[PDB]
């Protein structure tokens, strides 16, 4: 019983691993084929703690799937990263990567070294970036309704396309309102200043982007007041009661003055701290920590209204509404960090809980979207859909670039750089054609979607595509038939196709770069 | 097979699976569900783990309450739940509209069609069933009668003849006592107080508050007539030095001394209260009343008591602004300065015993803000489903006086809706108004389940329904005793305008988005 | 090559010995044979 | 919300072990890629320089070889497409004797390109009746193909030149040497009126010196030892008997009785004296060998010892006939010495020793027979296994060269041109099918590069080669072996060449097993027992 | 209520009973719509064995599917039964039943009961036999119609080419039939199965295929001109009954006894070898003897030394 390596250690090499690495991707563009185009269908996830999923998206649906093969896992990673990037095209990164790994296959399977398939897919994608730059439609940021169009085509494929002509709006406004300058940098910090909240039960049109925070607390006191007209807003980050401190001190009491004294020098603690906060004349005060009862009777005394405990994220989305600074030493707060700008304070019942709002900001750099509808799904989903348009504005905001949607870029590159390809000799050319064939899956996948005859559709508009001054002709999913994108008003971000472009190329490149694989071991 | 291959230990139900089960799923729901709707329902008996009865009527308490495991059950599930914690009733009407929704769209799909165009007559039909309804309501005033009848719809649907009467004059008569100008509507200022005690009518509305707690000197009194108030969030329990105090004498009389000053700083908190009972009013046996939210210390509750003070110690939060919305006093978290404004008033507290635990009641206020609901049952389960009766009836109350405008009710709507929206199918274009067509019979699923629960025959009392309101556009709906239809505004049977349009409007979408499954997956274990 | 080959049937529980040891344990075998019949 | 529940219906009532299949991904898919898996763990054994392979039964018995029949029947197949191609690769053995090989190549490819296809948009029906018409288009098209029909089929050079190229296919090496033996072998039995038999050409395996030691003679050798004491008759009559050469016994029981003394004294020497009188009735009529199908009694093969007849058992029934035929005699059911007319002559009977392995000899000195018999040695069993697989294959392709005498070029010759054939009818002709016609030029180029894919050279610039050379028209032309370099050259001058009729069974089941898997759409498995 | 009785027992109630048997109907009428007509799609069947199995057929399909539903079952002896007496439209009665089912279940889970159902089913069932009754077309059946009819059928079954081969061989076989007023016996139209060549060359043969040959190798393999001897009779050695027993002295008697033993099947030989010379040996006309019983290689021998054939164990048929 000698053994060189351990007993868990398991090698497989050759062309096999090749295939099956293939295999491995084509499964994965395989469950998520149906879900492309205007016309996808719903797909339920069941997760693993007891949830359901029910998602259209190709990273919310891959990110409730586990898998044990390695290629898969890469698969996931780049649906996560075209999530991340750019927050669009996860489906169609994940169809392009499958099916240029599958084509890649025929030439792999042809005694052919995966070195020169490399380097024909890296010339491929420079070229399809080029040409794909090329045909882009400059875009006018000013204009409010070509954005509009902007995000309705990019939200018409998924669930709330029935109230696209409201959600669109909302997604521009909080886009065109986390937008941000300070010291010569913009922000547009989507993640941290424009919060998505849901709460379940209600109707989809009653949402809305308030220009202002909404968070889900309540007064400290019954007395204090709920309704604020021009409220001075201050924000704490400390607290408002007595803590022992951080050196161990043990005092020591002899005289019958000092028990009493210690508990009188605490509340004269607190009201000097509480006096300090009202020298500056206040009205509504946010802490992120607790309130002591005295400090509250205090405040009550001068007519303020007290938040208790608040999360960080929602003071610095308060500080950033209303202007105000969140400070940690009352003895230290100005008259510039007191916030003046917020235009209103409702302390409202939703439900069985309370909100409170701080709506009607001057010119509010954070938003938040009370988002109502009728169960926690369809909000999740809907959640993800404006997640979808905000991320689809951004790329237009600091991207002035467009390209026609629908399948017509994919056709024009696809065209162009075979054109390019029939005049160079050599035998990189086959692998570069094959490419050149394989962006041919979106318009493919989109005419299956709708339920059409893709064989001669595909080749009519191929042969349409041939002519020139045609590279905006695309397949209207809707109804399947071959339209033109100008008429149809349908184009998609360049940075959405260039990123997913690069991206999948860049992720075949690599599940073709492997051929041994080792497992087991610690 | 995709995915099975990846995750060997994986589920996957494709398209014609996914509808089939879906489908199969909502009939069940449906089928358990539909024995419960309209007051000639049948209760129903649960039993959980430990062994506790719980009778019930609800669709949502029903509904979690049931042992189930499936997913599109627990959609369905929390969209009722959804339902309720904001509207509050027509929860049972929601799984059954679903229900008829997907059995329609699996009938006219099994034929071979895609439900792409069933969503979008499911579309068309839910906009011009939303017009229907705006212009089909009436905007009334909220008086008096018309909250007992609206009351009255929805309790006897949920309870018997006797009980719902009794419950309906107290939510009515409790919520017509908190309505202000405004349009708030705090429910928190209902309390909803329980006693295993004498008969389930016995139930009623106090003016002032019912509190769980008591006097617990023994020495304190019972009851006072003319009672001041003092609510406080003030601690007279012994708090030690929060900065790690500690004591040093060096003889029994130095730790004498230590005691006495030990104790003086509560004592001069209580020497407070009580100079200020003192300088108030001492004669005449005016009483004097302290509702503290935080602890009280056995020597000033004896302090208190030697002075004929009645002291109430560990009340709940919301007690506070009960209290000073009622008695009319000021919540207080400090003694800094007392003054006789600060003082509320109460016509009568006294306290009940019942078995072991004690009561004070507090009533006999001049005007109160907030009134309390004393539910008395001869057991549990009795209570939690009055409980259960109350909310569901205080909540459509609400309803009715947050917007000036109500439905008639017994089915009434859904009939004439449903002929509307059959009036309108030629306009809409295409194949897709066949789906409208179904939204329209799916709607007959409420009127049928009247006559179905009532003991009559569906076909027979679905056309004298339709026939009569084709004849003449008076809205009837079914008479639950007869089966002929009746007019429902002139009966009294009332709904809630917002439950219809949440009806409305949660059932498509929801359908919708499950008709658009084609693949139910469960992978995500390693 | 890291796989291992197998050759002989049964062979992981078969035993060898090669070279001067097998004539050592030969040698003294008989050794013990000897001794004992040398009484 | 942890357990989806079966689908109501079909799914919910299944049974155990069931597995159903419907739909094209979940069935068609599933078949192309097994069947491609089954042909690509066959295609590195085609051609003249395919590996031999190693299969190791379900009984541990080791099979070298490269015949795709034989490593196909001895390895255990499960999937149903799987079973589908190797019942097509089993039939096209039967009817031919070669093409094997060719069925699964051109069957993986064709469901590979059905599969491309059905991708692409293509319905099942428009590919298939695409496939029946390129079939026919094929048919129809082939017999102009054909060049130097066989002429002879009697002279020794051009059939062994003419089997040469049937043999090369196995054992590259050593090729003249076997076409010589099986010629020769096989023209000694081909009897002047057209019925050419294969069970006449024997092979008898004896270990030993090297394949060049191998020979062939006009009669049979059996791996026994004569029961008497004579051995090496010069000019033997031989008799041959199907029953034991015993005194024949009654079938119904029989006990003999003795009541007198007289008659137990006389029972032996009665038995004794009738057996002796048979013997010597056999004997006089100038029989030297007598061959009996049963048990040899002690007392027959002494008085077999002592009129000088020499002895041999036989155990089967086959080699009794095999004999009868060989020889020219006839079994018959008793001893009764034959007439003159049912005597088989032959040229000597020998005992010999070759390889430790004491045969007896029925061989023939006049070329004349209707049996003759392939004696090769080797020096392993499994190395004259192969030897006589190649035999086999090399007799199947002389019998079936007796009839259709046609033929047509190899080396990737007829593939090559006839696939620019079809794709040039498909291109002159409409309509939805077209594609499929189109598939076959590609299906056709999977025989030439499995080719050059065993041969060490680019099979992209060796299909170029022949479509450049092809272009011209000299239809004669294919892949040239062992050059260090992709080339081409001519077939007719080189001798290789295959049968017409087993190119055209070969693409006729090859398209009907692609169809016939094709076609079906639904799989129910049942519990694999 | 039998769980109280029995623990161990399996009850569906009347909802209950209902709504499982409508799903098993649908299950089986949606796996057996998938074939009906010629368009339909072929399956592919897999026993325990591995053998395979391509058909269309509902009956065959139905048997083999893998299935344990009770209903199921009583659809499926239903099938069968209809199979055997009529000959085929068994998938067509399947999709009959499902769709009855499915109607009636429509009908009832309105609040009705099956009762009306069912009568109004007796009711359409007489209407509809009036009308099947008056719509059918009588004629004179002909070589065309009966074309036409096989073809239908056959193009149900197989592809277009293989269904008009078919057709042909199927009309011209059950064509020659006897007298008009006789009913048509099916048994004498035989099949024999050959794995053979391609599946276009199934054809008619006018007399009949044997599976069985002449079992001496010196019997000629092609007589022209046959007669032909269709017997019952062993000439095969048949002993004694009764539990017989030779006893003899010597071996002169044993041989004399095996001759007698032989003389009784010789003789019954030589009886067929009479009658074949005395009917005709002369111009190569042959003879040959057809037996159902076997034949013993003594007398296949004495029956091949005068030029004939033989053919022993043939079927009943
Ligand atoms: N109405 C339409 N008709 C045809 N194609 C469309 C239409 N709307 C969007 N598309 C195309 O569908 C793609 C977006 O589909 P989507 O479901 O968002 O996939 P992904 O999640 O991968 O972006 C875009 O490439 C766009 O060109
Ligand atoms: N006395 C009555 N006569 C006729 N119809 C009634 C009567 N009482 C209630 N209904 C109708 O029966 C239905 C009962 O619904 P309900 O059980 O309250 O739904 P949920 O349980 O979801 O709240 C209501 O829509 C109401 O219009
Ligand atoms: N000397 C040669 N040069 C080139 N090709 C050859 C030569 N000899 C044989 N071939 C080709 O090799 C192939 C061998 O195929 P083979 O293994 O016999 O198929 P199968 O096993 O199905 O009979 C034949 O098609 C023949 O054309
Ligand atoms: N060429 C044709 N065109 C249209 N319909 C046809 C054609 N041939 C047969 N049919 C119809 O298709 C049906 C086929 O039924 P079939 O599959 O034979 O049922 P079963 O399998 O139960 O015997 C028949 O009812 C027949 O009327
Ligand atoms: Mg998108
Ligand atoms: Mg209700
Ligand atoms: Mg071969
Ligand atoms: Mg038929």
């Amino acid at each position: 019983p000698v053994l060189v390596l351990s007993q868990n250690t398991k090698r497989e090499s050759g062309r096999k691993v090749q295939s099956g690495n293939i295999n491995a991707a084509k499964t994965i563009a395989d469950i998520i084929r149906t879900c492309l185009g205007p016309k996808s269908m719903m797909k339920m996830l069941l997760d693993p703690m007891g949830g359901i999923v029910m998602t259209n998206d190709g990273n919310a649906i891959l990110r409730e799937i586990q898998v044990q093969h390695p290629a898969a896992k890469s698969m996931i990673e780049i649906s996560r990263t075209q999530d991340e990037e750019v927050g669009d095209g996860t489906t169609s990164v994940i169809i392009l990567a499958g099916e240029m790994l599958s084509v890649a296959e025929h030439f792999l399977e042809q005694q052919m070294h995966p070195t020169v398939v490399i380097s024909a897919y890296r010339k491929a994608l420079d070229d399809m970036i080029s040409t794909l730059k090329k045909i882009s439609i400059p875009v006018d940021i000013s204009d409010s309704d070509m954005m509009l169009n902007i995000i309705n085509s990019s939200i018409t494929t998924k669930a709330i396309s029935r109230w696209s002509s409201l959600a669109c709006n909302i997604a521009l406004d909080a886009v065109k309102m986390v937008q941000f300058e300070e010291n010569g940098r913009k922000e547009i910090d989507i993640k941290k200043y424009a919060r998505v909240e849901k709460i379940p039960g209600g109707i989809i049109e009653d949402s809305c982007v308030l220009r202002g925070v909404m968070i889900n607390k309540d007064v400290t006191h019954p007395r204090m007041r709920r309704y604020i007209k021009n409220p001075r807003i201050v924000l704490l980050d400390s607290s408002l009661e007595y803590k022992k401190g951080e050196s161990q001190t043990d005092i020591e009491i002899t005289r019958e003055e000092d028990f009493t004294r210690i508990l009188q020098m605490e509340e004269e603690y607190i009201q000097q701290l509480c006096e300090d906060i009202i020298q500056l004349k206040p009205d509504v005060v946010i802490t992120e920590k607790g309130i002591s009862d005295l400090a509250q009777h205090y405040l009550m005394r001068a007519n303020i209204t007290a938040i208790r405990r608040v999360r960080k994220t929602d003071n610095n989305r308060i500080a950033r509404a209303c202007g105000a600074r969140i400070v940690s030493r009352p003895e230290e707060l100005r008259e510039d960090d007191v916030g003046t700008g917020a235009g209103l304070l409702e302390i409202k019942k939703i439900g069985d809980e309370y909100f409170t709002f701080i709506t009607d900001c001057k010119d509010p750099k954070a938003c938040t979207i009370l988002l109502r509808g009728a169960s926690k799904e369809i909000l999740s989903e809907v959640e993800r859909n404006l997640q979808d348009a905000m991320q689809v504005c951004r790329n237009v905001l600091l991207d002035p670039q467009l390209v026609p949607g629908g399948g017509a870029s994919e056709m024009a590159v696809a065209h162009a750089l075979t054109e390019k390809s029939k005049a160079m000799t050599g035998v990189e050319q086959w692998p570069y054609r094959a490419v050149a064939q394989a962006l041919e899956v979106i318009p493919r996948t989109l005419i299956q979607n709708c339920g059409a005859s893709t064989i001669r559709l595909l080749t009519s508009l191929r042969a349409k595509h041939t002519q020139e001054n045609c590279e905006t002709w695309g397949v209207n999913g809707e109804t399947g038939t071959l339209v033109d994108m100008k008429e149809l008003g349908i184009w998609e971000p360049l940075a959405v196709k260039l990123q997913t472009y690069k991206t999948a190329v860049e992720t075949a490149v690599l599940l073709l770069r492997i051929d041994d694989i080792v497992s087991g071991h610690k | 097979a995709a995915v099975k291959t990846l995750n060997p230990k994986a589920e996957v139900a494709r398209a014609q699976a996914a509808l089939a089960v879906n489908i199969s799923a909502a009939r069940g729901l449906q089928d358990v569900l539909r024995t419960n709707l309209g007051p000639k329902g049948t209760m129903k008996m649960l039993v959980s783990g430990a062994g506790d009865i719980k009778l019930t009527k609800d669709g949502n308490v029903l509904l979690h309450e049931m042992q189930i495991q499936h997913p599109t059950a627990s959609l369905i599930a929390k969209v009722a739940t959804a339902q309720d914690d904001i509207t509050g009733d027509g929860t049972t009407s929601n799984v059954l509209i679903i229900g008829e929704l997907l059995k329609q769209a699996d009938l006219y799909i099994s034929e071979g069609l895609h439900p792409r165009i069933i969503t979008e007559g499911f579309e068309a039909a839910k906009e011009k069933a939303l017009q229907f309804l705006e212009e089909v309501k009436v905007s009334r005033e909220m008086d008096r009668e018309t909250l007992i009848d609206v009351a009255r719809t929805s309790l006897r649907t949920k309870v018997h003849a006797e009980l719902a009467d009794v419950l309906t004059e107290a939510v009515v008569d409790s919520i017509l006592a908190i309505k202000k100008q405004d349009e708030p509507i705090d429910l928190f200022m209902i309390e909803i107080m329980e006693m295993k005690h004498k008969s389930e009518t016995d139930t009623s509305l106090i003016r002032g508050l019912v509190l769980d707690h008591g006097a617990r000197h023994p020495d304190m009194k019972k009851r006072v007539e003319d009672a001041y108030i003092l609510t406080c969030n003030v601690s007279l329990e012994y708090e030690k030095t929060e900065v790690n105090s500690g004591f040093f004498y060096k003889s029994a009389e130095e730790r004498e001394k230590l005691v006495k000053a030990e104790r003086k700083f509560i004592e001069d908190r209580v020497k407070k209260i009580i100079e200020l009972k003192r300088k108030v009013c001492g004669d005449s046996d005016k009483g004097f009343v302290v509702i503290n939210q935080k602890g009280i210390d056995p020597f000033s509750l004896d302090a208190l008591s030697k002075e004929g003070i009645v002291a109430l110690r560990r009340a709940k939060r919301r007690n506070m602004e009960r209290l000073t919305l009622a008695c009319g006093g000021v919540a207080l978290n400090s003694f800094d300065d007392l003054s006789p404004d600060c003082l509320g008033h109460a016509g009568l507290v006294y306290e009940y015993t019942l078995g072991e635990e004690k009561f004070t009641f507090i009533e006999k206020c001049n005007n109160p803000r907030s009134v309390t609901l004393l539910i008395k049952g001869p057991n549990k389960h009795t209570l939690t489903q009055i409980k259960d009766a109350v909310r569901d009836g205080l909540r459509a109350v609400k309803n009715a006086i947050d917007d000036g405008c109500v439905v008639p009710g017994a089915g009434a709507v859904e009939v004439a809706m449903a002929e509307a929206l059959i009036k309108h199918k030629p306009s809409v274009k295409g194949r897709a108004q066949l789906g409208v067509q179904a939204f329209a019979d799916a709607l007959l699923i409420i009127p049928k389940v009247l006559a179905q629960n009532s003991g009559f025959d569906l076909q027979e009392t679905l056309v004298k329904i339709q026939a009569e309101h084709s004849e003449s556009g008076q809205l009837v709906g079914v008479d639950l005793n007869t089966g002929e239809p009746m007019v429902a505004a002139e009966v009294g049977v009332w709904d809630n305008y917002c439950v219809k349009k949440q009806l409305l409007h949660s059932c498509t979408v929801i359908a919708t988005n499950i008709l658009l499954v084609d693949e139910i997956m469960r992978a995500g274990m390693s | 090559y890291g796989r291992p080959f197998l050759i002989i049937k049964d062979q992981d529980r078969k035993s060898r010995l090669m070279g001067l040891e097998a004539l050592k344990s030969h040698i003294m075998a008989a050794k013990a044979v000897a001794n004992t019949m040398r009484t | 919300a942890l357990h989806v529940p079966k689908a109501p219906g079909f799914a919910q009532m299944l049974k155990e072990g069931a597995k159903h299949f419907s739909g094209l991904e979940e069935a068609v898919y599933r078949n192309i890629q097994a069947c491609k898996e089954l042909a690509q763990t066959t295609r590195t054994a085609y051609g003249p320089n395919g590996m031999n392979k190693m299969v190791i039964n379900h009984l541990e018995k080791l099979f070298v070889t490269n015949d795709a029949a034989t490593i196909l029947r001895e390895l255990e197949v499960q999937h149903p497409a799987a079973k589908m191609i190797v019942m097509a690769s089993h039939m096209q053995e039967q009817e031919v004797g070669d093409g094997t090989n060719f069925v699964l190549v051109f069957a993986g490819a064709l469901l590979e390109l059905a599969e491309e296809l059905l991708r692409i948009g293509l319905s099942v029906s428009e590919v298939i009746e695409g496939y029946e018409i390129a079939c026919r288009k094929a048919h129809e098209i082939l017999p102009n193909l054909v060049c130097c029909s066989a002429k002879n089929l009697r002279d020794i050079d051009e059939v062994s030149s003419l089997l040469r190229t049937s043999i090369m296919s196995k054992q590259y090496g050593n090729e003249v040497f076997l076409a010589k033996l099986i010629a020769q072998a096989c023209v000694s039995i081909f009897p002047d009126s057209g019925h050419f038999n294969v069970d006449n050409i024997r092979v008898c395996k004896i270990l030993g010196s090297g394949i060049s030691s191998s020979s062939v003679l006009h009669g049979m050798v059996f791996k026994k030892e004569t029961e008497g004491d004579v051995t090496s008759v010069k000019d033997a009559k031989i008799a041959v008997y199907s029953c034991p050469f015993d005194g024949m016994i009654t079938e119904t029981k029989g006990t003999v009785l003795i009541k007198t003394a007289e008659e137990l004294m006389n029972f032996s020497k009665g038995e004794e004296n009738l057996m002796d009188a048979q013997v010597k009735a056999i004997a006089d009529t100038g029989a030297n060998v007598v061959v009996t199908g049963g048990k040899v009694a002690d007392m027959a093969l002494h008085y077999a010892n002592k009129y000088n007849i020499m002895l041999v058992r036989l155990n089967s029934k086959w080699d009794l006939r095999r004999l009868c035929k060989t020889v020219g005699a006839t079994a018959l059911p008793r001893l009764t010495p034959p007439v003159l007319e049912e005597m088989g002559h032959c040229d000597s009977v020998y005992l010999s020793e070759v390889g430790d392995t004491q045969v007896v000899v029925f061989k023939h000195e006049k070329e004349d027979g209707a049996i003759s018999t392939i004696v090769l040695r080797g020096s392993t069993d499994n190395l004259m296994d192969d030897i006589e697989r190649a035999v086999d294959d090399g007799v199947n392709t002389f019998k079936v060269l007796t009839r259709d005498k046609r033929l047509v070029p190899g080396g990737g010759a007829t593939e090559i041109e006839l696939a620019k054939q079809i794709t040039s009818y498909g291109e002159t002709c409409p309509g939805l099918e077209q594609y499929a016609i189109k598939k076959f030029a590609e299906a056709f180029e999977a025989i030439p590069r499995a080719l050059a894919e065993n041969s060490g050279v680019k099979a992209n610039e060796v299909i170029s080669k022949l479509y450049a050379v092809h272009q011209e028209g000299n239809k004669n032309v294919g892949l040239d072996i062992e050059a260090e370099v992709p080339a081409v050259k001519d077939m007719l001058e080189a001798g290789i060449l295959d049968t017409y009729l087993g190119k055209y069974w070969a693409i006729k089941l090859a398209t009907n097993a692609a169809v016939t898997v094709l076609r079906v759409d639904q799989i129910i498995m049942a519990k694999p027992a």
